[PDB]
């Protein structure tokens, strides 16, 4: 008499778990990480308009996106980072014009930590350098200087793919993409197709974000669906 | 500052070093005789019949 | 065309008008049940036209008989049998073995590919069944493939034993089978290519609204237009074994299987096309890794069926027809043993659960 | 066309083609 | 300042040369008289599955049959596991669960993770449903570990480098033990639950008296950081398991490790660490996705629990040592004898 | 316990040198990538270099680069960093840090507030 009791009252739960099931697999899950001065917050207000933790829901074409940023945890990042290997993106943005002496070297150190970390090795990082206005203004101002805290900076040249913006000065062009180069170098050192980088010159203001997530998350759902058919 | 966390650092390793300490032997023995004495208490230790075995 | 009955009736109406035309000296006419002779000259050579109502006699030829002078018939020198010369009519008869010996040489291709298939597959599908962390829609959906490989597979065999070891309904189901499976074979291949594409380019699929909707369109749409051939089968020919072609009415099965065939070829393209784009969003090592990909993905969409898709019901005896014959007999029988081999003998994850399970039960 | 039921019916429209000509033949010898 | 660092710096050698003192024979020389165990084939009896993400912890029931297990879907399912069947499915408010407790009454569960909350939940409600008993805030960085004491007193770890004892009933810290450098991974109430061991991202464990509030004492010798903890069940030991892919064994009263139970071929870390009844066997899950059961008293590798298809996040032992569950990455808990 | 003592530092004009040393004891020295950390005054800390398991591999932060040299002796479990060129911007407390867990190519948090596995530091003045 008990067991069967039991038995629908697993059924009853189970019918209920199969609705979650087809709920957690509609929805998309995102890390957004970055520096306090990086524009990770104005980010998140931008999306948002559109606790040891701070959960945002926003849909893109009639699908699901659950990005949550780490507030009210340590620096310690090496534990609760492993919370966030199978979400489908980690959002990292870099304040790409604070070249804490050198901002930019940091965040490029945590760039590396993640992508060589083990559980993060099979998670994609949309890169976000969120300060191309700020650094167009500190390099055209003449006292940007990069080539002190990078001196590889001084014999880089401007990629030949690079697209710049209409009217942008070159020096821009080539600091930016530069520090773009620069996060790349560790991307592309043991990518290995299983987890990929994705760079994008972004703006804490600009409305373009979130389409650049939702496409960069498309993309990494597609891969992952080839690379099951081992065709990548 | 950190000299309040020293401070409490060292208060720490003086209540550390003030308290006794049994001899390694003791304690080694003492946890042979635990294991002896509940050996034939342990199911993953020593396999119970299926009969015994609720997950069989 | 023509069938053994209806050349026996149309044998038996020329018998019946030449017994309607029956009721020095001329011979009197007589029925050999070859031909109807009319009046013969005395002692002089009557010739005969051969006869329209037999296809594999020469109508421009004419057969010969000789009569005596009396009246009678002249017979055979040492036989009883009337003198008579149908040599004429039997020109163009060959034995003509190269034909027979072409079909046996495919059947026996086709016989060995199968089976080898068969083989793989049933292996393959065990293989996908056993393992419960291998249970996923890709691979239920490679299970269903494999299934109806398989049934295509054995129900060709079943035909073959059936038809060529009459016309009774154990002849018409087996005939009917052949031609259900072999079309859910190919909409099953169909299956796989739109549930790849799907995959890629609907951005984010949802596994219960699609997943029986394939399964069903799979299994039971190839049923509709089989269902269908059959019926219109019973309605307007039921003749014979079904083995046999009636009029346009073999296209109610072959048109669709084809357009699935010609849809599935453009769905490879397009997810090559996306693999060329893949690459290229992140040289000589990119374009060998688009081809050894594109390769691999050729047995899985039935690629091969483009080549000969729109070939016609050519000559037999012809160069096209023959190279179509061996080229489709030899790639449709190994067909199911390469996607075997591709997706589930070197697939990474069989491989590695096959060796995880082989090193856990010797340890 | 699809290759497989085409040879079906080929080898089946050449089997009763056969039977059609051993018959004549088999008529043939036994009228003489 | 300086001199207190020079009187810490002497405080610490003073410590060492103790241990040193205390240490005449390694627990190898002093274990001749016992005989191994031998190989330990345990078969996975049981596989519980309807967890979507991976399972973060996992706790048995007083009873040895129910059990809680947390995922980070945001699910703690309630589980029979005789029968398989599952008898509750709580959905938590804050996905992110990195540790889960059961009562020792069975009438509630504990959940807690990246929110910093722990939420208890009643599991004998007047009508029978599942509500939120409490949420305990105040905690300043992730919550690693929880532990029942009983129905009114739980004792949680944290990621702020603190452990704190919450009265459930009144929703506030009774006590707070500070003295952790790093993230406290996991915590380990003693069999009389008057002193509680908890490990840290400091390479370091630490003893705390429940009533006092203090660090009795400090356990080092780990190369990283700790992830792992539990009580020997004599009460007088416990083990570790660490990053630097060894698990160590330490005794109370001598206040130094035991035993170090290390392989060349291991090279990833210990997330769990679980003793057997008698407490002859440690079994440590670890990032290579499979569970090893060592002799605690020869330190050999007894066992290997392999079948978890990702890291092996959680391990625990029924209080009649019946069985072992294991959760994993994989979304499944393996039940095994 | 995870010990690292650093020395060498001391006062120096500008363009000169000094060679910092770095003793590690408590853990397998060459199981573990190594890394050299400042804190200037009025600045947080900031990462300067990082040398391998075994020292094939050597970064440095570009403020550096061709000016100082990390180098490690896994056989006397020591680290090192040679200081050429120097700049007053250069005067800064040198903690010599330990990447959290052995055999990994991850680095996570050697400058962070409250690392663990990072020593008391050394002054170096110029």
């Amino acid at each position: 008499n008990e067991e069967k009791a039991q038995r629908e009252a697993n059924k009853k739960i189970e019918k209920q778990l199969q609705k979650d099931k087809q709920v957690y697999r509609a929805t998309h899950r995102l890390l957004l990480l970055g520096a306090g001065e990086s524009g990770k917050n104005t980010i998140v207000k931008q999306m948002r308009i559109l606790s040891g933790i701070f959960e945002t829901k926003f849909q893109v074409d009639k699908v699901n996106f659950h990005m949550f940023d780490v507030g009210a945890q340590r620096d310690e990042r090496r534990k609760w980072i492993q919370c966030f290997n199978d979400v489908t993106a980690i959002i990292f943005v870099v304040a790409s014009s604070s070249y804490q002496t050198n901002r930019l070297q940091a965040a490029l150190k945590l760039f590396d930590s993640i992508w060589n970390n083990k559980w993060l090795r099979d998670t994609s990082v949309i890169l976000f350098l969120n300060k191309q206005d700020l650094l167009a203004e500190k390099v055209l101002a003449g006292k940007s200087k990069i080539e002190d805290y990078f001196p590889e900076f001084a014999r880089y040249t401007t990629p030949e793919d690079a697209t710049p913006e209409p009217g942008e000065d070159p020096r821009v062009t080539r600091a930016k993409y530069f520090i773009r180069d620069e996060f790349l170098r560790i991307s592309t050192a043991s990518g290995d197709g299983r987890h990929y980088c994705y760079p994008h010159f972004t703006c804490a203001v600009d409305t373009e974000n979130i389409r650049r997530v939702f496409n960069d998350c498309r993309d990494i759902i597609q891969r992952m669906h080839l690379r099951q058919y081992e065709l990548l | 500052a950190s000299i309040a966390q020293a401070r409490k650092l060292v208060e720490q390793l003086k209540m550390e070093a003030n308290i006794d300490r049994i001899k390694v032997s003791k304690a080694a023995a003492d946890l042979m005789a635990y294991c002896e004495a509940h050996a034939k208490e342990d199911p993953l230790l020593t396999p119970v019949p299926a009969s015994e075995n609720p997950f069989r | 065309v023509m069938t053994k009955e209806e050349q026996i009736f149309l044998l038996h109406r020329a018998q019946a008008q030449c017994e309607k035309r029956l009721k020095g000296r001329p011979c009197l006419p007589e029925w050999d049940h070859i031909l109807c002779w009319p009046l013969g000259a005395p002692g002089e050579v009557v010739a005969v036209p051969c006869p329209d109502y037999i296809y594999d006699f020469n109508h421009k030829g004419h057969a010969y008989r000789r009569c005596d002078r009396n009246g009678s018939w002249e017979l055979v020198p040492g036989h009883n049998r009337t003198w008579a010369n149908y040599s004429e009519c039997v020109k163009f008869l060959t034995n003509e073995t190269r034909e027979r010996e072409v079909f046996d040489r495919l059947g026996m291709i086709y016989t060995v590919g199968y089976s080898v298939s068969l083989a793989s597959l049933t292996v393959a599908v065990l293989i996908l069944a056993y393992f419960r962390r291998l249970h996923c829609t890709r691979n239920y959906i490679h299970m269903h493939l494999f299934l109806s490989f398989m049934l295509r597979a054995v129900s060709i065999f079943v035909k073959d034993a059936v038809l060529y070891s009459a016309g009774y309904a154990g002849c018409r189901v087996a005939v009917t089978f052949f031609l259900y499976f072999l079309a859910t074979n190919y909409y099953w291949i169909l299956v796989e290519g739109l549930y790849l594409h799907s995959l890629i380019f609907m951005a984010f699929f949802s596994e219960k609204k699609y997943l029986w909707g394939f399964t069903v369109f799979g299994w039971g749409l190839p049923a509709v237009f089989v269902a269908v051939w059959v019926s219109v089968r019973a309605t307007l020919a039921n003749t014979g074994c079904w083995d046999l072609s009636s009029g346009n009415k073999k296209w109610i099965i072959q048109v669709p299987i084809l357009a699935s065939i010609v849809l599935n070829f453009i769905l490879f393209i397009n997810i090559v096309r996306v693999l060329a784009t893949k690459l290229r969003e992140t040289t000589r090592q990119q374009y060998r890794k688009l081809l050894k990909s594109t390769l691999v993905l050729m047995p899985l969409f039935g690629v091969h069926y483009i080549v000969f898709m729109a070939t016609p019901y050519t000559e037999v005896s012809g160069t096209l027809w023959q190279v179509q014959m061996h080229y489709e007999m030899l790639f449709n029988s190994f067909q199911g043993f390469f996607v075997a081999i591709i997706y589930c003998f070197c697939n990474g994850e069989v491989q590695a659960e096959i060796k995880k399970s082989w090193s856990r039960w010797t340890l | 066309s699809v290759s497989e039921i085409q040879l079906m019916h080929n080898l089946g429209k050449h089997l009763n083609s056969m039977e059609r000509v051993e018959w004549l033949r088999k008529k043939l010898q036994d009228v003489h | 300042l300086d001199q207190l660092r020079q009187e810490a710096e002497q405080l610490k050698n003073q410590i060492r040369d103790a241990r040193k003192a205390c240490a005449d024979a390694t627990l190898s020389q002093i274990t001749n008289n016992i005989d191994p165990v031998g190989r330990i084939q345990m078969r996975t009896r049981r596989t519980l599955r309807g967890h979507l993400a991976k399972i973060y912890a996992m706790h048995w029931g007083t009873d040895s049959r129910l059990l809680v297990s947390a995922s980070q879907d945001g699910k703690l399912i309630i589980w029979d596991s005789y029968t398989t069947n599952k008898v509750h499915a709580i959905p938590l408010r804050s996905s992110w669960v990195m540790t889960c407790a059961y009562a020792p009454s069975g009438n509630y569960v504990a959940c807690g993770g990246l929110d910093n909350i722990c939420s208890i939940y009643n599991l004998k409600t007047r009508e029978g449903n599942v509500r939120v008993s409490r949420e305990l805030a105040g905690h300043t960085g992730y919550l690693s570990c929880c532990r029942f004491l009983d129905d009114n007193q739980i004792v949680t770890s944290s990621g702020d480098t603190t452990c704190a004892l919450w009265d459930i009933e009144t929703g506030q810290q009774t006590t707070t033990f500070t003295g952790h450098t790093g993230d406290v991974m996991s915590l380990s109430l003693a069999p009389d639950t008057r002193l509680f061991v908890s490990g840290a991202c400091d390479a370091s464990a630490k003893l705390w008296d429940v009533r006092e509030g203090m660090c009795r004492q400090t356990f080092t010798g780990h190369e990283s950081d700790i992830n792992a903890i539990c009580f020997f069940p004599n009460g007088n030991a416990f083990a570790t398991g660490s990053d630097d892919a060894t698990c160590r064994l330490f005794d109370l009263r001598a206040d130094q490790e035991l035993m170090t139970y290390s392989h060349d071929n291991i090279i990833c870390g210990i997330t769990s660490v679980s003793f057997s009844k008698s407490g002859r066997l440690l079994l440590a899950g670890y990032d290579d996705f499979n569970c090893n059961v060592w002799d605690a008293l020869k330190a050999d590798r007894a066992g290997v629990l392999a079948g978890h298809d990702n890291r092996v996040s959680c391990l625990g032992v029924t209080d009649d040592g019946m069985a072992v569950a294991t959760g994993s990455w994989d979304s499944f808990l393996k039940i095994w004898n | 316990q995870v010990q690292l003592q650093e020395s060498g530092g001391g006062l120096v004009q500008p363009g000169g040198s000094l060679r910092l040393s770095c003793a590690a004891s408590g853990f397998t020295f060459s199981n573990y990538k190594m890394n050299w950390v400042r804190q200037a005054p009025g600045k947080g800390l900031e990462w300067v270099s990082d040398i391998s398991q075994s020292g094939a591999s050597i970064s440095y932060t570009g403020s550096v680069k061709g000016r100082f040299t990390i180098s490690r002796d896994n056989a006397k479990n020591t680290l090192y960093l040679q200081m050429n060129s120097l700049k007053p911007e250069d005067t800064a407390v040198y903690y010599c840090a330990r990447c959290p867990a052995p055999f990994t190519r991850d680095c996570f948090d050697v400058t962070s507030t409250t690392y663990a596995y990072r020593g008391q530091g050394t002054q170096v003045t110029v």
